[PDB]
RNA sequence: AUUAAUAAAUAAAUAUUUAUUUUUCUUUGUAAAUAUUAUGAACAAUUUAAUUAACUAAAAUGUUUGAAUAUUUAUUUUUAUAUU
């Protein structure tokens, strides 16, 4: 009948605690480093951290999960706009494992240098100590 | 430019799996015939599949 | 027709299918199984799907090593198609 | 067109690295003089 | 156990996603350079680079156009949910070489080219594969015909 | 690993075929084409 | 069928509260329809043949004239069922662009491509876990329909001397159960 | 710096019963003169931080000893190690860990 | 130059005097609407049709006792994803659903936790084969998936998981 | 506010596209990749059933 | 311009993607 | 873009047609043939460095205290959420 899922393998974190017991609530605060200023979370940031990507339509279930199903249980069919979103989808995993292809490569050949950033990081940033030696 | 569009292409064995179903079973007879070692019947199994 | 989650049996279909390409073709049989199952459930009897899901257990029977298996269920497959009307000249090819 | 290319590249790092120069009077930039590191009055702690 | 860690040391990468937050097009052309070869071009864009010196260089020219997270190779193992025996190297090689824009051509001009060639090459498949079908059949007459004669 | 270019052993068992082999490379199962399980399309496309 | 809990007391207590006729807010084509056991909505184009059953699955809210359950952000055994009645499309909406400067008129038609669908049935099968207080985050092993999970009081304490003080009657009338 | 050599040895044998040498030298040499249970970094990965998950977590309970050839060099991987948090560092050489035994 | 002189003549009857009697007024007076009709459904309409929802709701929500702010960001927080409109409709038509929604916010009930990220069984670390049979993981993975269609709805294959995974057997022949 | 504090990773949630959707197999050491390429190649809409 | 695609990308309507009938054995 | 006038690689801009798969993490509009080409700034300063939009909805932008009141020096009161 409906569906609800908030994972693609439909598992979900425990969400009520056990009787009695004090339940989990999340930071109310920004994600901000500073301690101040001491802002709570906006809507958006609350859609982020829910797994929205800051709309309601973009990510999620509201995104993955079909809008329909015949009575009888047969699935709708596929769109061109939902082949294009599994493409995007499969598009960022591509990347990301690209990515950590090329770092792991660049690790191998001994590319990735000991010092913590480049040359013009180094000499405007003060925060980064002398590697001289 | 944007000449890809003049020369597009679609693929039988994609555009009907039926056409590649049966090219698939008439590779496996001509397979069967050469283990065999008949030869009229290769000869006519690959001469249909290039018709096709 | 009675309800039965298609789209939950087709995932486990896709995922068998996947199993049959990588070569687990154990896996990709017992996917097939819990599908055909389902397919028979649901489906009347001499139906396209059910007689396509057999055919594919067959294929993963064959491919396991149940040889004598495969052969009986694509006969049953066989049968289907002869009961059925107008079948799929693509299914039936295959 | 790999000749272009790089110029441009080369055009974009060289307007966007160099943010600001040392002043000519402490080191002329032109003269190749240049200035090194004075740690003296310097810190340790991550301030 | 108060001691430094007793086993092989294995060094582990980062990697970086950046995110669009202001219209890139409102800067200079070189930071809107920079901002295409991290692959952005609108607000709200995302993407997913490698943690090397170039991506670094580039990320810090236009960093106040940017916002970056951070993510060890461990960690991002974990969020696309895959063995930790299995290697991003090994996920690359598998997977194929023509997914999208397979490479940034030197213009569109080339790019047209390249999906020609595409195309030429597809099609080329099931030339040569009736062309093989043709000489195989010429080769299995042949040798009957050989036969008939002795 | 399955979709290598080069060849794979077959010591183990020979009456194991991989499926490439039972049915070629331009032939592929007819997934189940469904909003929640959509599968690959045009392999030639996918080829190169 | 029904709503089911592990708890007896609580389930034969419940039950009776989801007879009746309910509404669903259920979210399709990226819009969210309010809809009843015999309303009709003008949903986006769905890709479904005329007089087909169809089922919504994903619903944000169930509710009636005496319970109501939400979805954080959807709902679990909800049977949503419609009958599509039409596949056309609504009023042309007519979008004229031109600008004074170029000899240049452009006149789009947007028909919006609609599926008319008439909701023919709904209903809930709510697994709950228990009682859920609501002034603590915590759950009550034990429910008591008899007594409120959250009592509550009146407001005036008389230190507040610029309070506006409303009728007495409504500053402090006691609230019924609504369980027995 | 240096210090005598009994101290050290009855100290490294009774006291760690574990790793606790960080050494800090160049390939060649620390080919030439190895030492087994001391492990092999480098002075940049220590100040810039790439060390810090395998280095002890109990900062007042762990007590590091450096090997290295250059006095200058000794002492940048000691600031390193007080600036990431670790304040007992002592610097040895290889002749003291010989004649101490530990090699 | 085109202009929309056949489609703009037919509804010239929806004018007045002399821009329905004479073809000119009447088709500039209707290029003219279209235009700013166009440009204000394009630029403007949204705008206030999203205001007057926005302030539907915070009515509703004054009168509960909250307001537009406070319950739009405790929706957030909730994770309860009903748009402005729908949120408008049900304060309008289901005052009691809209009350509850309220309360919900009010209450401190713990918020959904965040998606959960997909983990690895230990199956797939286990080696196979060890030195006919299924890998662990594939049997853990079929088992989650068969459970899976199990709880979807009450079909009739059966709650017996393991019956359903079994199911192969039903089809293979003895030899 | 439009200055958001918030981590990217959550700016692109991989919860509902983990590493199975490419390589279905990945969990079973089997390193399969079935990944729907570009959008160009989509053969269109096909019916689950007959009826 | 160039496009990269780092954005979702609605796939293009093409002559392709027309929902082919499958052929049909006759009924007779 | 802009060099009148003896042995100096190359005017550019716009438009039309057309051409080249060269390797490097990513990214990148280069070239040729042809047509046309007064929409026009005076000083100072510094410098080998500074009017565009398919529809529906969504949508994050935004009157006192180095004095005053007082008397012949003492008094006085010096974060959020949310909206294009």
């Amino acid at each position: 009948y409906s569906e609800a899922r908030s994972n693609y393998d439909g598992t979900s974190l425990p969400a009520w605690p056990a009787p009695g017991k004090k339940p989990t609530y999340p930071a109310a605060l920004s994600e901000l480093r500073l301690p101040q200023p001491r802002m709570r979370k906006t809507r958006t940031e609350w859609m982020y951290y829910h797994g929205h990507g800051g709309c309601p339509g973009k990510y999620g279930p509201s995104r993955e999960i079909a809008d329909f199903e015949y009575a009888d249980g047969t699935p709708a069919s596929i769109s061109g706009r939902r082949f294009a979103f599994k493409h995007h989808q499969d598009h960022l995993l591509v990347q990301l494992i690209r990515a950590a292809a090329t770092v792991e490569r660049y690790d191998a050949s001994g590319l990735l240098p000991r010092i913590p950033g480049t040359a013009e990081q180094r000499n405007w940033d003060p925060a980064i100590p002398l590697f001289l030696d | 430019y944007n000449f890809e569009e003049k020369f597009v292409y679609f693929s039988p064995f994609d555009y009907d799996r039926t056409f590649a179903l049966v090219d698939q079973c008439l590779e496996r007879a001509e397979t069967i015939f050469n283990e065999i070692g008949d030869v009229e019947g290769a000869i006519r199994v690959l001469q249909q599949r290039k018709e096709m | 027709r009675p309800y039965v989650p298609l789209g939950e049996v087709a995932k486990l279909e896709l995922q068998g299918d996947y199993y049959m390409e990588g070569g687990m073709f154990q896996e990709a049989l017992e996917h097939y199984g819990v599908v055909a199952k389902a397919y028979n459930y649901a489906y009347p009897e001499n139906h396209a799907q059910r007689i396509g899901i057999r055919i594919k257990l067959s294929a993963a029977f064959r491919q396991t090593g149940r040889l004598e298996s495969s052969l009986a269920n694509i006969e049953e497959v066989l049968r289907m198609l002869d009961a059925s009307t107008r079948p799929s000249l693509e299914l039936i090819c295959e | 067109a790999a000749a272009a290319a790089a110029a441009a590249a080369a055009a974009a790092a060289a307007a966007a690295a160099a943010a600001a120069a040392a002043a000519a009077a402490a080191a002329a930039a032109a003269a190749a003089a240049a200035a090194a590191a004075a740690a003296a009055a310097a810190a340790a702690a991550a301030a | 156990a108060a001691a430094i860690a007793p086993g092989p040391y294995r060094r582990v990468g980062n990697i970086f996603i950046v995110h669009c937050d202001d219209h890139p097009f409102k800067h200079s052309w070189e930071v809107n350079r920079m901002l295409r070869e991290l692959r952005l071009e609108f607000k709200g864009q995302t993407t997913i680079v490698p943690d090397i010196p170039q991506v670094r260089k580039r990320i810090w020219r236009v960093r106040h156009i940017v916002k970056v997270d951070v993510l060890d190779l461990d960690e991002a193992k974990a969020l696309i949910g895959v063995p930790e025996h299995i290697s991003f190297t090994d996920l690359a090689s598998q997977l194929p070489p023509s997914f999208g824009r397979v490479k940034a051509v030197p213009s569109p001009v080339i790019r047209s080219k390249m999906n020609f060639m595409k195309l030429r090459r597809m099609r080329l498949r099931d030339v040569l594969h009736r062309d093989a079908l043709e000489l195989r059949l010429l080769e299995l007459k042949r040798s009957a015909m050989k036969n008939d004669e002795q | 690993f399955i979709g290598v270019t080069g060849p794979m052993p077959q010591a183990t068992s020979v009456s194991t075929k991989s499926y490439t082999d039972t049915y070629g490379s331009r032939l592929r199962p007819r997934y189940p084409e469904s909003w929640d399980t959509v599968p690959p399309h045009q392999p030639s496309r996918e080829l190169l | 069928n029904g709503l089911r809990c592990p708890d007896a007391l609580i389930t034969r207590t419940l039950n009776p509260l989801l007879n009746g006729p309910k509404f669903a807010v259920i979210y399709c084509g990226n819009h969210q329809y309010k809809v009843a056991v015999g309303d009709v909505i003008a949903v986006q184009r769905l890709r479904v043949e005329i007089g087909s059953h169809i089922a919504l699955k994903k619903v944000l809210m169930v509710g009636g004239p005496r319970f109501t359950a939400i979805g954080r952000p959807l709902l679990e055994g909800v049977r949503v069922t419609a009958q599509v009645e039409e596949q056309k499309r609504m009023r042309n909406v007519v979008s004229l662009f031109a600008t004074p400067g170029r000899r240049h008129v452009r006149w789009v038609d947007a028909p919006h491509a609609a599926t008319i669908i008439r909701i023919c049935e709904i209903f809930y099968s709510p697994n709950v876990v228990g009682e859920l207080d609501k002034y603590k985050g915590e759950l009550l092993e034990t429910f008591t329909p008899g007594q409120h999970t959250n009592p509550v009081y009146p407001v005036d304490d008389g230190y507040d001397v610029f309070r506006k003080k409303d009728k007495e009657a409504m500053e402090n009338a006691t609230t019924f159960l609504d369980l027995l | 710096h240096m210090v005598h050599d009994s101290h050290k040895l009855r100290e490294k044998l009774s006291s760690r019963k574990g790793i606790f040498v960080i050494d800090v030298r160049d390939p060649g040499e620390r080919k030439l003169n190895p030492v087994p249970r001391s492990v092999a970094l480098h002075h940049h990965d220590l100040l810039s931080g790439a060390s810090c998950p395998i280095l002890p977590q109990q900062k007042s309970a762990a007590e590091l000893f450096v090997l290295a050839s250059n006095e200058s060099r000794g002492l940048n991987s000691a600031a390193a190690l007080r600036r990431w948090g670790y304040d007992s560092v002592v610097q040895v050489d290889y002749n003291t860990l010989v004649e101490a035994g530990y090699v | 130059h085109y202009r929309a002189k056949l489609e703009l003549d037919r509804i010239r009857s929806m004018l007045r005097g002399r821009a329905r009697l004479e073809r000119k007024v009447g088709l500039k007076r209707l290029f003219f609407l279209m235009r700013t009709q166009t440009r204000y459904r394009v630029e403007q309409q949204a705008h206030w049709e999203r205001a007057i929802v926005r302030k539907n709701v915070d009515s509703a929500a004054r009168e509960h006792g909250t307001g537009w702010q406070h319950l739009r960001n405790e929706l957030g927080r909730q994770n309860v994803m009903l748009l402005p409109r729908s949120q408008q409709l049900l304060a309008q038509y289901e005052p009691l659903a809209f009350r509850a929604v309220v309360e919900l916010c009010a209450s401190r009930i713990p918020p959904p936790p965040p998606p959960v990220v997909a983990s690895v069984p230990e199956e797939s670390y286990t080696l196979w084969p060890p030195a006919s049979l299924s890998h662990p993981a594939a049997r853990v993975e079929l088992r989650c998936g068969v459970e899976r269609v199990l709880r979807r709805g009450p079909s009739g294959l059966g709650n017996n998981v393991n019956e359903l995974i079994d199911a192969w057997k039903e089809f293979d022949v003895s030899p | 506010r439009y200055r958001l504090f918030h981590p990217r990773r959550e700016a692109i949630p991989m919860h509902m596209c983990p590493a199975k959707t490419i390589f279905p197999l990945i969990n079973s050491n089997n390193l399969l990749v079935k990944t729907r390429n570009s959008w160009e190649d989509f053969t269109g809409r096909k019916e689950f059933d007959e009826d | 311009v160039t496009r990269l695609y780092t954005s979702y990308y609605t796939g293009v309507l093409y002559p392709n993607q027309l929902v082919q009938p499958k052929q049909r054995l006759p009924a007779d």
